[PDB]
DNA sequence: ATCGGATGTATATATCTGACACGTGCCTGGAGACTAGGGAGTAATCCCCTTGGCGGTTAAAACGCGGGGGACAGCGCGTACGTGCGTTTAAGCGGTGCTAGAGCTGTCTACGACCAATTGAGCGGCCTCGGCACCGGGATTCTCGAT
DNA sequence: ATCGAGAATCCCGGTGCCGAGGCCGCTCAATTGGTCGTAGACAGCTCTAGCACCGCTTAAACGCACGTACGCGCTGTCCCCCGCGTTTTAACCGCCAAGGGGATTACTCCCTAGTCTCCAGGCACGTGTCAGATATATACATCCGAT
């Protein structure tokens, strides 16, 4: 690139680039850091971030709002797949449960 | 059977015993001695030198450590010397 | 007074890049920062592992793509490799 | 406290029946410190050799062991220049069940024939191994020069 | 100031809405009390790390990092409460 | 004449009514009564910040939602609508929780 | 006239038997064969060290061992003395495995 | 090439497990579902031993992947090394 | 006490403290390291080494053998109520399991 | 020739020694031995290194493997593992 | 198959309040230029150990049959749980006052990292003998059909 | 309740073999001695928020009654696992042979850390307003008894 402008914006990137150098070096991992490694981690946080506000935003604007709280992004969680089994051991706070009843407890025809 | 008072004296503070515990190498002494005996010597019994670790280990949790068959022998036939001490 | 880091700036620029209209509350917020810290710590302390069982001091980029790969499941992994080749190949020139 | 008790039993205990060509006692007004003086073993190179040792009681007795340490200057592995001994009943395999009288014994013993594995002066040690005369000779002179 | 029988506030209509929530749609007489001493239990264990990780640091009261700490350090990762 | 509901009408409703709701199931002060008392044999006089029983609260009650899911899954393997304690210790025994 | 062992008591021997031992309960062969069939998606022209193949068939062994406790007592708890694979599913989804 | 190798582990050596296990009665359905659950363990930690291979620029599959592998699912493994 | 001697000695134990104190410098922990840690350290090693190894070589002369193998680990491992919590999610080689058969399934 | 590995098998056989000073052990179980070892002090010294960065501190000192002994090893074994560390440091220092 | 109460849930409108989104000052952390050195890349050699083949023998697998014990379905009973009503209880909210203790700043003293010299602890390679595995014969003990 | 026969398991004595334990040579990493920069231990001050108390609603808890449906036991049927015998298949063992790739060593070069200087990005603080919660009155889905 240009070797101009800052390291987030030299990457095409939102998340900080010297944030997560620093909090690398200085995080004990290991002696050396290389110079591609922050650039890689910041991608794939902004990726993942991406991911679950879009699928929070789809569930808020399924239920008629305009803000998503807890409850949207454990909805969001929980439906999706990957998110799930990524997250599977993960309290959310103020996130309720996800609606189901057995189907033997439904009343008989 | 009834041990005597010469019988009865510890090997390690040369008293009377009070709140006695025996090893499993039948061996018995006092519960302070034990006591100092577990928290600065080898954690052994100071006699027979076999390691008595899981044994205080798992005695400790149901207080199971006195011996009071022979406490209450003691507490009973010598009450001179047990209550001066 | 002592002034806290956290990553709310970043997480509302995206939000506005993906869902422009929709506004995000405080609870929320702090949930998704959790949820970013936690990843951090995963992805990093697998790539010291990684790093650590070769015998080197370093921290590259092959190692965090690793660690990623072991980290996320199957289709999360491939996009979440896609986009950090892509980031840093963009970033290298 | 105890300690008082359990050294003033120690003490009636050595002078009930002392061992053989050692004897150790209080060196004044306190219990605590002792002097202790040991004859050199027939059956060794220190033969009428005399020597004295200093023996520091810990406060809290028995649960800790006492510290012995030479006066005088010995040839011998286990022993430093100082008067520091290297042996397992002082440090390493100590229970309370011991006595002074015990580890003089002890320190006796390793007059008898010394510990060449686990030495405090390895050089001296190897030459010991190597050949006898040699260290016979000078434990010799030792002892007529600073024992005698 | 001590306090007592507490465990008797966790009453009988707060288990029934716990279990609601669950999915239970009947209920047997005897699963009140196997809740409260798995309650309890869970309870115990938690504190007993907070309380720890609180006596490290020196101080004489535990914060909600405490808490957190002690929940991931067990396996349950706890989100909205700072971490 | 006065209406009356058939059995497990209103219990299938409660069940819709709590799985859309967020809110905390089990009263504060209780709660922070038993946290406190509980808090009392590790160290004494100790002080809980207002999040910490926050906290403790929100983990617990998932934890109970966890298990009584798994508690109902139990109960109805055997062929039961109802949950006994067995079926607590049953799921508590195969999530290794006592083992 | 010819001797015969009612049904269930030759079980209980063989439960006996192999819960005092400690070898290994699948053929060795075979094992190696699947775990090479298994390995060659991800990665074409592998070579296993011969403890590697060993360790994955340890790991396996005490995998399914443990897994049929669970299972035997899911079996049991419905009343039953026959273990069913419905048995193993509510076994992999109270432990987590399945979900 | 291989193919058709998941029914090499035979009805006596799934009974064999079961016994060890603890079981006394068996039905005719376990042996299909034991060798599915089997082979999706076998897949999940053989991926991660053939990760930690590759990421090494390596061709042959260590024990001490198996190890690591089998650790990072919290299955800790004793006397392969580690 | 007393300087001149090896380090792993002045505190008693068996287990090293210069390889444990380099093992914790080394071994990207923290920035720095104690003087006293890794002798707690070492002597928490040696302790949980001789509690597992004083029953396994009972369970050993239990077997009629003077030799510790595998299964006697295993047999004083899964017997004891904490030294089975502390390696739970542990699996030993060649260990095979407890005996234990259900009540339901004996004879009657 | 063949580099040099490590192991902790020396000080498990001279424990084993001093425990049962009778009974040999095997290959395996010193293998065995050996992955104990080396588990339990990864477990042990991370948890010391996060305990230490949680106070913001540079520092692994006594007290925090003694907080991670206690936090580890369940409740009667880490009463007697502390007292163990404790009477090892204190014999250390004087 | 519905028919009509009776209840509860969902829907639309007004409103007002506190949390969210934005703007400003600034100060600390990130960017920019430069130098030094050690970690890692690459080439070359060695030899260990992985893969492939062959023959034999024999332990384990596969197939089949007889039957008995266990899984599954159907009935009946009575008791334990659900639903509803009226009464007592203590949570929830607001407001006030006090101070224990978390949080931040300034000094300085002891502790831990770096470096050079040195030598003994611990590793690799060898070798022997006793513990454990195996085989053959016998004593003891569960097991089952018949009384 | 028992007697006895066929089958399985444990005990004991003799033989052998290989791996467990001790020994020797040596190479490098732990120990000693000295120096220096800074981490945190301690004292002092601030001001936050955790605790304790008091009064008023009214929401949730509790106790009681009725009835009914579901848990549990019993009985019957049938069919599918189990135990045993004979035959077929391939696992296991010992052996030989080839070479692929793991492991070590030497040289080099360039990528990253440490240092100094500089400035703007993000954090704390303050403010305005609109999204959502609450209150109130209809509209419709749903359930239950009755022919
Ligand atoms: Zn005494
Ligand atoms: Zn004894």
């Amino acid at each position: 690139s240009a070797k101009a402008c800052t390291r987030s914006s030299r990457a095409g990137l939102q998340f900080p680039v010297g944030r997560v150098h620093r909090l690398l070096r200085k995080g004990n991992y290991s002696e050396r850091v290389g110079a591609g490694a922050p650039v890689y981690l910041a991608a794939v946080l902004e990726y993942l971030t991406a991911e679950i506000l879009e699928l929070a935003g789809n569930a808020a604007r399924d239920n008629k709002k305009t803000r998503i709280i807890p409850r949207h992004l454990q909805l969001a969680i929980r439906n999706d797949e990957e998110l799930n089994k990524l997250l599977g051991r993960v309290t959310i706070a103020q996130g309720g449960v996800l609606p189901n009843i057995q189907a033997v407890l439904l009343p008989k025809k | 059977a009834i041990p005597s008072l010469s019988e009865c004296q510890c090997g390690i503070c040369m008293e009377i015993l009070v709140e006695p515990v025996t090893l499993p190498c039948n061996h018995t002494l006092c519960k302070p001695c034990f006591q100092s005996t577990v928290e600065k010597a080898s954690l052994c019994c100071p006699f027979c030198r076999r390691r008595v670790s899981s044994w205080t280990r798992y005695h400790t949790r149901r207080n199971s450590l006195v011996n009071v068959e022979l406490w209450t022998i003691i507490q009973k036939h010598y009450p001179r010397e047990c209550k001066l001490r | 007074r002592s002034r806290k880091e956290s990553y709310s700036i970043y997480v509302y620029k995206v939000l506005k890049q993906v869902h422009p209209d929709t506004g995000i509350s405080s609870k929320a917020m702090g949930i998704m920062n959790s949820f970013v810290n936690d990843i951090f710590e995963r992805i990093a302390g697998e790539a010291s592992r990684l790093a650590h069982y070769n015998k080197r001091s370093t921290i590259t980029s092959r190692e965090i793509q690793t660690a990623v790969r072991l980290l996320l499941p199957g289709e999360l992994a491939k996009h979440a490799v896609s986009e950090g080749t892509k980031a840093v190949t963009k970033y290298t020139s | 406290h105890m300690a008082l008790k359990r050294i003033n039993k120690e003490l009636s205990d050595l002078a009930r029946d002392p061992p053989a060509q050692i004897s150790a006692g209080p060196v004044g007004d306190d219990m605590f410190h002792w002097q202790a003086t040991i004859m050199g073993p027939n059956d060794s190179p220190y033969q009428g050799g005399v020597f004295f040792l200093t023996i520091h009681f810990p406060t809290d007795y028995p649960f800790k062991p006492p510290k012995v340490a030479f006066t005088t200057r010995i040839y011998h592995p286990n022993i430093n220049s100082n008067g520091s001994i290297c042996l397992d009943i002082l440090r390493s395999q100590w229970s309370p069940a011991l006595t002074i009288s015990k580890v003089l014994l002890s320190i006796a013993s390793l007059l008898d024939d010394p510990n060449p594995d686990d030495p405090k002066v390895p050089e001296i040690a190897r030459i010991y191994k190597t050949d006898r005369d040699k260290y016979n000779r000078i434990s010799r002179e030792w002892t007529q020069k600073y024992a005698m | 100031k001590v306090l007592r029988d507490n465990i008797q506030g966790i009453t009988k209509p707060a288990i029934r809405r716990l279990a609601r929530r669950g999915g239970v749609k009947r209920i047997s007489g005897l699963i009140y009390e196997e809740t409260r001493g798995v309650l309890k239990v869970f309870l115990e264990n938690v504190i007993r790390d907070a309380v720890t990780y609180t006596e490290h640091a020196k101080r004489k009261t535990v914060t909600a990092m405490d808490v957190v700490y002690a929940l991931k350090r067990q396996g349950r990762t706890l989100y909205g409460f700072g971490g | 004449k006065p209406h009356r509901y058939r059995p497990g009408t209103v219990a299938l409703r409660e069940i819709r009514r709590y799985q859309k709701s967020t809110e905390l199931l089990i009263r504060k002060l209780p709660f922070q009564r038993l946290v406190r008392e509980i808090a009392q044999d590790f160290k004494t006089d100790l002080r809980f910040q207002s999040s910490a029983v926050m906290a403790l609260q929100e983990a617990c009650e998932a934890y109970l939602v966890g298990l009584f899911e798994d508690t109902n899954l139990c109960a109805i393997h055997a062929k039961r609508v109802t949950i006994m304690p067995k079926d607590i210790q049953l799921a508590r025994r195969i999530r290794g929780e006592r083992a």
